[PDB]
């Protein structure tokens, strides 16, 4: 279960390690005046329709198998 | 109760469907209602059919526009190898 939290907290972390992370901290201040993957996955309407059809097929198959 | 699909094909005249509208959308999903109105003088499209072939002779409210086409299609598919 905690593998997910480990992966997320290392995905959100900066690149440089703490010995030289002070460079990455200054860039955040400089960018202060101004998720394709790793968290989510954005898909079009055709892919959404195919996913919905697959899920309906899976749930009806599950109920049929349970009854049988 | 069982898996699998049955290729049921309906060849119905276009003039007897309860909603000539709500189906004009070309290559797009169109919702359809199975509710039957006895005073509408028409009939609803039967569900649980895999495909439909709606044949029209230009009239509305009368049959006879699909028997010859259905027989010709049966003759042509019978000769198929």
């Amino acid at each position: 279960f905690q593998r997910y939290q480990l992966i997320m907290t290392f995905h959100e972390r900066p690149v440089l390690p703490p010995p030289l992370i002070i460079f990455s901290h200054m860039t955040m201040i400089f960018q202060h005046v101004c998720r394709d993957y790793g968290l989510k996955l954005f898909i079009t309407d055709d892919e959404l329709k195919k996913v919905h059809d697959f899920e309906e097929q899976c749930i009806e198959e599950y109920f049929r198998e349970k009854d049988d | 109760k069982s898996r699998g699909k049955i290729c049921t094909i309906g060849i119905a005249p276009w003039g007897i469907v309860e909603n000539q509208e709500d189906l004009i959308g070309r290559d797009v999903v169109r919702p359809y209602q199975t509710m039957s109105n006895p005073m509408s003088k028409l009939t609803v499209l039967n569900s649980m059919h895999s495909h439909f072939i709606l044949a029209d002779n230009g009239t509305t409210g009368k049959y006879g526009a699909e028997v010859k086409l259905r027989r010709q299609l049966e003759k042509h598919i019978s000769l198929q190898k």
